[PDB]
């Protein structure tokens, strides 16, 4: 794997990649 | 965090592994 540059949307599309079934928690400061 | 640190620098999918349930 590579490193990625991840913005807005592109990063929840990763986390669901990456975590598929498991499911994700998505957390942004706020 | 991770949301911020993807963007603003770079991130690897080991990282986001973090963030599964
Ligand atoms: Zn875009």
């Amino acid at each position: 794997f590579v490193n990625q540059h991840l913005c807005g949307s592109h990063l929840v599309e990763a986390l669901y990649l990456v975590c598929g079934e498991r499911g994700f928690f998505y957390t942004p400061k706020a | 965090g991770i949301v911020e640190q993807c963007c603003t620098s770079i991130c690897s999918l080991y990282q986001l592994e973090n963030y599964c349930n």
